[PDB]
């Protein structure tokens, strides 16, 4: 099946000083957002009609409560231990936790935390694992968090029992959107390159869903290995934009074409042909 | 938890530009740390009011990213840009949209 294979929640907690911290959070299927976290209310925002998956309203509310309590307690505890942990304000903590469905059906769970934009800890086999970048501060943290009643057991349940059933339930509930096929549009442009008598050709591909795509500069059947792919960039409303570029000598651009393959095209690749002397 | 990252600013239209035809202008701001940031889209140097943006997210290396966008109709002479301020920037950085 196509479309996203993972669900995860993220956290960004920004600590301004000893008395002021704020947290942003959200839930995601790969890079598609399906939950917001509303700090006005301490509740989740369900961005799609199927965003609750197959969970009951009661279970959804219980999880909102867990996250509400966690977000509040996390900042308080971090402020309380910032002295003992030799923390200098301001600092920002990030977290990601979730699970992913692999080829062959296994679901693998993960939890990672960061401080200052660098890895700090992870959870592996339901234990807190300090990351080397986190140094002795990370080791102190893991040694601390296991002393808190119920936290690691709640984390274990969420990661290894709740997340896999939620992932499966929401992949199914959202399949009409998650496995939809949207045909990309493609166009060519050109521009200068610093090489004497060389230019850069650009093949633009935009509006395709799902994310996997194949774009290559071609000479007939010959794939031009000099093709360079840009970043795959988002559009609003779940499609992407990608450019493929080729640096070529002036008198050798004739004969080039751009070929796009995508799951939505049902075998009919897009082929654009580069024409010379400003013939578009 | 010490080195800041300056944002990467990429400005692109949803569809190939055609003067007089409605389009969408995207600004993807990425690679930055910390998360505090201010982003505007500009028309002819003036702040566009009706601009939507994504909730905060970050990439595998913990760098934050945001998508800002607005409906716009490109014309021959109008100029559009993405203006970003961040602690790593001495003054707002302006990246102009370049259809070619
Ligand atoms: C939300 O959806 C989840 C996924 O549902 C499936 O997929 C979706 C897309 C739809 O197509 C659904 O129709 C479909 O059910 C639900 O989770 C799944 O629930 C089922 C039970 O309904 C459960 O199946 C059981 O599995 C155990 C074995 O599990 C162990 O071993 C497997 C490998 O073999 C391993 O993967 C597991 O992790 C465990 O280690 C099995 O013993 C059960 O057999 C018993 O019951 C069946 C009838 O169901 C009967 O024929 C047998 O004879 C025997 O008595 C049964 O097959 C799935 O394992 C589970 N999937 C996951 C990933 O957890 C989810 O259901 C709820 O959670 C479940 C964990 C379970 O408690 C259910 O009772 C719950 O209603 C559903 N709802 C919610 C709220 O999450
Ligand atoms: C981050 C989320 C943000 C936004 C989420 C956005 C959207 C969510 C939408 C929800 C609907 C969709 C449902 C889908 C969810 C399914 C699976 C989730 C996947 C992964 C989650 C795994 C881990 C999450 C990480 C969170 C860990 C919290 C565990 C915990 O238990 O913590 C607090 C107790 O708060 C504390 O004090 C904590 C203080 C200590 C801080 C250190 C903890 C660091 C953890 C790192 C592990 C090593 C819980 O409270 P409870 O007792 O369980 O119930 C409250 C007590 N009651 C009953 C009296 C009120
Ligand atoms: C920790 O920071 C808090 C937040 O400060 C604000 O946010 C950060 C992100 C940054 O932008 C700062 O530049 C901002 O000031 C501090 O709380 C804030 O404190 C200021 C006063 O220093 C206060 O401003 C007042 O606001 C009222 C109306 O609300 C207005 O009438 C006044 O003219 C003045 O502008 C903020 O409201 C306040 N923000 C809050 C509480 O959310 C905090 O200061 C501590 O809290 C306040 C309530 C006072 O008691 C301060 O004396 C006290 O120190 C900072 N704490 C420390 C220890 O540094
Ligand atoms: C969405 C759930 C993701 C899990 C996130 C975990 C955060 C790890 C950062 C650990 C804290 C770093 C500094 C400790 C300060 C202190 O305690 O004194
Ligand atoms: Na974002």
């Amino acid at each position: 099946f196509q479309g996203p294979t993972s669900f995860h929640v993220i956290q960004t907690s920004s600590f301004t000083n000893s008395t002021w911290a704020q947290t942003q959070g959200s839930g995601w299927l790969d890079d598609l957002q399906i939950h917001g976290w509303d700090s006005d209310s301490g509740t989740a925002i369900f961005l799609k009609p199927w965003s609750k998956g197959n969970f009951s309203d009661k279970e959804v509310a219980e999880l909102e409560e867990i996250f509400r309590v966690y977000i509040f307690g996390f900042a308080r505890e971090v402020q309380d231990f910032a002295g003992d942990f030799q923390m200098k304000y301001p600092f920002e903590i990030q977290g990601i936790a979730g699970c992913e469905l692999h080829s062959g059906g296994a679901i693998v769970s993960f939890l990672r935390g960061a401080l200052g934009g660098l890895d700090f800890l992870s959870v592996k086999n339901a234990s807190c694992v300090p990351s080397p970048e986190g140094g002795s501060r990370a080791q102190k943290f893991c040694a601390l968090i296991i002393q808190y009643q119920g936290i690691m057991e709640t984390v274990r349940i969420l990661l290894y029992e709740t997340c896999p059933r939620y992932l499966l339930g929401v992949l199914n509930a959202g399949k009409a959107d998650l496995q939809r096929q949207v045909k990309p549009e493609a166009w060519l442009s050109s521009g200068p390159s610093p090489g004497p008598g060389r230019l850069q050709l650009v093949c633009h591909v935009s509006g395709f869903y799902p994310k996997p795509v194949w774009v290559m500069w071609m000479r007939g059947e010959q794939e031009q290995q000099g093709t360079q792919l840009g970043d795959i960039l988002p559009n609003a409303n779940w499609t992407w934009y990608l450019r493929a570029t080729l640096d070529v000598a002036d008198g050798e651009a004739a004969g080039l074409s751009c070929r796009v393959k995508h799951s939505s095209l049902e075998g009919q690749d897009i082929i654009l042909y580069w024409r010379g002397s400003g013939l578009n | 938890p010490k080195i800041q990252r300056t944002p990467k600013i990429q400005v692109y239209s949803r569809h190939p530009a055609e003067n007089g035809k409605s389009n969408f202008l995207n600004c993807y701001v990425s690679g930055f740390h910390p998360s505090d940031i201010e982003v505007d889209l500009l028309k002819n140097g003036e702040r566009i009011e009706k601009v939507e943006h994504s909730d905060l997210s970050f990439s595998k290396d913990w760098s934050f990213y945001l998508l800002y966008y607005t409906e716009f109709t490109p014309t021959e002479k109008d100029e559009y840009a993405c203006r970003v301020n961040h602690v790593t920037l001495s003054q707002p950085k302006i990246v102009k949209w370049d259809r070619d």
